[PDB]
RNA sequence: AUUGGCGAGAGACCGAUAGCGAACAAGUACAGUGAUGGAAAGAUGAAAAGAACUUUGAAAAGAGAGUGAAAAAGUACGUGA
RNA sequence: UCGAAUUUGGGUAUAGGGGCGAAAGACUAAUCGAACCAUCUAGUAGCUGGUUCCUGCCGAAGUUUCCCUCAGGAUAGCAGA
RNA sequence: GUGGAGGUCAGUGACGAAGCCUAGACCGUAAGGUCGGGUCGAACGGCCUCUAGUGCAGAUCUUGGUGGUAGUAGCAAAUAUUCAAAUGAGAACUUUGAAGACUGAAGUGGGGAAAGGUUCCACGUCAACAGCAGUUGGACGUGGGUUAGUCGAUCCUAAGAGAUGGGGAAGCUCCGUUUCAAAGGCCUGAUUUUAUGCAGGCCACCAUCGAAAGGGAAUCCGGUUAAGAUUCCGGAACCUGGAUAUGGAUUCUUCACGGUAACGUAACUGAAUGUGGAGACGUCGGCGCGAGCCCUGGGAGGAGUUAUCUUUUCUUCUUAACAGCUUAUCACCCCGGAAUUGGUUUAUCCGGAGAUGGGGUCUUAUGGCUGGAAGAGGCCAGCACCUUUGCUGGCUCCGGUGCGCUUGUGACGGCCCGUGAAAAUCCACAGGAAGGAAUAGUUUUCAUGCCAGGUCGUACUGAUAACCGCAGCAGGUCUCCAAGGUGAACAGCCUCUAGUUGAUAGAAUAAUGUAGAUAAGGGAAGUCGGCAAAAUAGAUCCGUAACUUCGGGAUAAGGAUUGGCU
RNA sequence: ACGAUCAACUUAGAACUGGUACGGACAAGGGGAAUCUGACUGUCUAAUUAAAACAUAGCAUUGCGAUGGUCAGAAAGUGAUGUUGACGCAAU
RNA sequence: UAUCUAGCGAAACCACAGCCAAGGGAACGGGCUUGGCAGAAUCAGCGGGGAAAGAAGACCCUGUUGAGCUUGACUCUAGUU
RNA sequence: AAACUUUCAACAACGGAUCUCUUGGUUCUCGCAUCGAUGAAGAACGCAGCGAAAUGCGAUACGUAAUGUGAAUUGCAGAAUUCCGUGAAUCAUCGAAUCUUUGAACGCACAUUGCGCCCCUUGGUAUUCCAGGGGGCAUGCCUGUUUGAGCGUCAUUU
């Protein structure tokens, strides 16, 4: 048999993503002294399209606390920021919609996005188009936080990470139907060759596990163990449960 | 050209009668070695590794 | 017009010449002939007449 | 090509300069083997394949 | 037509002079030659290549320095007149 | 110990389709983008003495003349199946 | 088919059990259901083809048995010396 | 019987060994042996033994050579050649002239990229190649030829490639590209001990390679050669780097004035350190404008036509870079304060967040005038009359038009789950370090002046002959410029400039073909099958069904008209 | 009420006329009733198959909250997704 | 185009070659046997035959020969738990 | 009967076998141990009065110097007492040199004949800019020198 589609993809090469035209790495700032001690005062410069993203960014400038130096940090816009607006980044910031706040000091209730998974890093969780984390309960005697997160997980996080108040912007970006192939195409060329996605059942047996055959079928089950080793991995992987929900599934 | 290859042979020592004769035979010699090359190579040349042959066999 | 070293540039083709023949040049241009080796025409002055060098050389 | 590299217009020079019959006075030399120039590449045969 | 046309359609050259080697065999976008190895310090010879070997050791050129040896040895690396 | 290097002495060896691939301007000419692949090709005569000169032809050459022991050795050259 | 999932140059990346594939086992230098080059390699064959002088004398077998044995062997037998 | 070895016959031989030829002879049943004749030119044989790379008709054997087929297949795409003279031994193919033609500006034209490598050009010249021929050639012999501060590489960075510090691997080497590193270079003015420490400051940056189509400092015309050219020559400019003198500019109010303002100028200090701009950017549509081309009138020359007609038909009348003044849609400023809502684009947008209006400011793409520059170039005339051919003359002027074509461009509009590079580099701005006061000086983003600008490429083809396809191959290979008529049209057909007239020809006109047509009556009965062919076809007008996702179907179906001239 | 001058092809209409011709060469759609099948535009077996095959928009399923999912490397302080974060990526 | 001429001029194939009927034969001869017959040298066509040419049949079988691919064959293995 | 076809001979062709040579190869034996950062092996480009190649050589370029021999080299030209001698030769030997651009390749690079930087020097009204000449600038590592860093640390000192 051959190396299959799904297995020299990690290989590189043609599949890497195509970053060009992309303004840079959308993050929060730096966990300096300023900003987990008091607040600082950014300005949204502008706001600008990011190719291969589905939300827009926001360039806001801060001073640099420690130099004349002004410092760009690229965010990641949340809806109603509007260039001009003043954005205020930091455990003493006011509860307004842009600003970043540690969990800690969000009541119950507060919508975030673009939440810093652990404090340090630069923003991890609620990035994509029009998602949000909810901030279900704190536990100040043990610095952390139950957050609610888009796939309807909570997860419970340092109380000292940050996340940016409000929603992600650019929503309900997938309620359009894309139309044209052409809009799909357009929509992946900006984004790590993912497309077009030729069906296993066509490919030839030494293809793809599920290639060959004088009908166009699976033939063996499609559910694959999570224990199947690479190369395996094609379908339905550890599935849980196959078929139409039928079912309320929660809301 | 104040002096010329004419010249600048015939002080070397080959007239311009000798000259034309050798020149002659050197033509001649590398003809026949052309013959003889292409006597060598019809019998082998057309020898194709992948020839397709549309009516296969 | 002289053949010259090909390790020879512009300055250098005037130097020589303003030394080897006690004349001023206006200025060098240079090739590679395509026999492989420098080709330059050194053009003197308003008040050197290259006929009058050339034959003081020993070439008419 | 129009726009050459310096050291291929060298070997092109090379060529240029091999690129001739044999001197007609190495014949009349004692012992002499060579009948003709075996190594004249030209243009229209065979390319120089640099 | 994978014969004729596309015989047509090649232009550029994949190989180019080497400078360690005179071997039209330099690869252009890898930057190695495929005959000697350049720019890599050892010279590319193989055992299965016997021939190759055999078209580049020591004999097959001027060996400025290598043909004396012999005599110096056989006098003993003198010195003087 | 030694199929490499340097210098020597030999053979119940091969004798130019043989013997190394190469007795020669052979790892040359040449093919391939490249790795690599890779030939063919020795002999006039003792000495060029390689045919002065005449003649037919536009010329190559031819016919005489001549050198040679021999052109039934004429640079296509020992023998010449 | 002809304004777009369009066409194309140049640069660049992916290299052989690997690439790449809008999926035909397609394309990967006229080579692809595993490229090209060299070496192991004079790979092995129960299979095919060939197997080079003369004369003289003797001169058969395709049967028994046992072999993953049935296009082949061992074994007796027939034959020569 | 063959190659070679030991022994022997004191073997044969330049008075001719070996070999080779020989419907000549002899011997053996045979393998073979012997002799004569011819050719030949330096070695070879018999016998007793030894030794083996030792005996050919085969192996689609290997190498080399040669046949019949056979003067046969054939040398038939790209419209097409013909006459005369010259040259020559020889002309269908060379040269000139004369015709007849084509490519027909998305050419057979004029340049380049990749590639080729001297094919470029001259003289000589035909052995071979030019699948005929050859005097001719991209062939053969010998030479000549490629001139750059401004055109490119060089410099920048792009997807990427790749060292160092590190870290893996037995190892060739692999990961990584600013990272768990003690990573250096700028401004100086300097100590005059000295090295490059420095007065010392600053910087914390992160090696390097990567585009001859992306970014980029600066050039044009005319002339010139056998072959060069934005490179040479004449003339005319600009840029960069560097010394720099003079003039101007600036001040005792030290580092300019004016305008209400947009902002103007010949200038008109300015470090560290930051900010901003340019570099820097999709695609389509229509609109405005410019350039070039196209069409056209007058007039100043030449040519053509002229039985007849034609105020005719064809042709020249051009202005480069660069510089001064001027010049613009957009944008902005001042006055003023709008409903009777107004201004306005082809396209609906704008106005109390200040419209219309009056008046100004700017960018100078761009055009105009002038300098360059008529002295050039062009077109004519006259006199010299081998002349570089010279000498001397004139004229080179004024307009018109447009859904014209190409291109540039401005302001807009549409599209995106697509919003359509980076860096070098250059500038400006904020800051106010430092420096300069009365001949005290500071500068020198102003004018003028001085010097230098290296290396490498530069010829030519770019294709039915210069590249790749075994070749002088009907194939393939990226791009720029693009006249007139018909016409919607860079469709098709004809022509202008330019370039070719190359592809073996001659004579006949059988069959079968290949390609192109037409067929009375019938009209798919042929055939697997309406395969192939034919019919319809452009435009204006009339008419247009089922079904439908309401968008289409649709040019449905189906009819009529079509010139010229006034 | 309104005068003078300059310049475009564009549409309609009427006569007259002709061997009733006139998109006069060139250029230049055959149409209708249906059925099978694939929505369509698009792509592939270069050199025997261009299709009903592939792709596609739409639909649905699965894994995963980074101490992760899928995948790569012999190893690494290694790497793709990832300049990413469930309106995402990955496998169908 | 074919055809004829001037010039130029190959390839496939070829055991020897080339008139039939019957017979027997490896069960369909050009040759063998018996008959029919049979007169040089040939040109343009022609497609009956030469079981015509092109390729050591790809269909099928055998091989104690493979390879692509699959699986719940046998035995292992990277990864992973 | 010619032509044609076939066989043979002679002569002439095509072809280069046979025979005879052999500055080559192969195999065996003996002896020796010597590459390179003092820049090797290898490569590119050039060098001759007249050479394309082979051979030789490196801008001192079929070579220079030294030593030996003792009159040539040779295809032509040229040189010709240069030859009873510090002296010809494509001679042999070889101990001094030259040794372009590269190459482990070494300033950085390379498909560039690209870009630096430092010292001495010379020219151009020049420490700074430009140009010519000369000499250098790799990495790992060792020993040593010099300058340093670290509350790692010892003592002294306010």
């Amino acid at each position: 048999g051959r190396v299959i589609r799904n297995q020299r993809k990690g290989a590189g090469s043609i599949f890497t993503s195509h970053t060009r035209l992309r303004q840079g790495a959308a993050k929060l700032r730096t966990l300096d002294y300023a900003e987990r001690h008091g607040y600082i005062r950014g300005i949204v410069k502008q706001i600008v399209h990011d190719s291969g993203r589905g939300a827009p960014l926001a360039k806001v400038v801060f001073r640099d606390p420690y130099k004349y130096r002004l410092r760009e940090e690229i965010f990641i816009a949340n809806e109603g920021v509007h260039t001009g607006q003043f954005i205020y980044a930091g455990k003493k910031a006011s509860l307004n919609v842009g600003n970043v706040l540690p969990l800690g000091s969000v009541p119950e209730g507060t919508i975030v996005s673009n939440v810093e998974e652990k404090p340090g890093d630069r923003g991890a969780l609620a990035r994509a188009s029009g998602n949000y984390v909810i901030i279900i309960g704190h536990n100040p005697d043990e610095n952390k936080t139950r957050v609610r997160l888009p796939s309807g997980a909570k997860k419970v996080i340092s109380s000292d990470a940050r996340g940016v108040i409000g929603v992600i912007a650019g929503g309900g970006r997938v309620d359009k139907p894309l139309l044209k192939a052409g809009r799909a195409f357009h929509k992946y060329r900006l984004k790590r060759n993912s497309w077009p996605k030729t069906r296993g059942v066509a490919m030839n047996p030494v293809d793809h596990p599920h290639g060959g055959g004088n009908h166009q079928h699976i033939g063996k089950a499609s559910t694959i163990s999570r224990g199947a080793v690479s190369g395996q991995k094609a379908g339905l992987i550890a599935a849980r449960r196959t078929g139409l929900l039928r079912g309320s599934q929660k809301t | 050209r104040t002096i010329t290859a004419a010249d600048r042979r015939m002080v070397s020592g080959v007239t311009e009668k000798q000259y034309k004769k050798g020149m002659k035979k050197m033509q001649q010699l590398e003809k026949n070695a052309i013959n003889t090359q292409i006597r060598r190579e019809i019998k082998r040349v057309n020898f194709q590794t992948h020839y397709r042959d549309e009516l296969l066999q | 017009v002289f053949q010259v070293s090909m390790k020879a540039n512009k300055y250098q083709i005037k130097k020589a010449v303003k030394e080897l023949y006690e004349v001023d040049v206006l200025k060098v241009n240079t090739l590679v002939r395509p026999n492989g080796t420098k080709k330059a025409y050194v053009r003197l002055t308003a008040d050197y007449d290259a006929l009058d060098i050339a034959n003081r050389i020993g070439y008419i | 090509a129009a726009q050459k590299s310096f050291r291929i217009k060298q070997k092109m020079a090379k060529a240029k300069k091999q690129n001739r019959p044999l001197p007609q006075w190495i014949r009349l030399r004692t012992n002499n083997t060579i009948r003709y120039n075996a190594k004249r590449r030209n243009w229209r045969r065979t390319k120089m394949n640099i | 037509g994978k014969g004729t046309p596309s015989f047509g359609k090649r232009h550029n050259k994949s190989h180019t002079l080497c400078n360690r080697c005179g071997r039209r065999s330099f690869h252009v976008q890898k930057k190695t030659c495929s005959s000697c190895g350049y720019p890599a310090a050892k010279t590319r010879s193989y055992n299965w290549g016997a021939k190759a070997k055999r078209r580049h050791t020591t004999g097959t050129g001027r060996m400025r320095y290598l043909k004396h040896v012999s005599r110096r040895f056989k006098n003993g690396f003198q010195t003087g007149s």
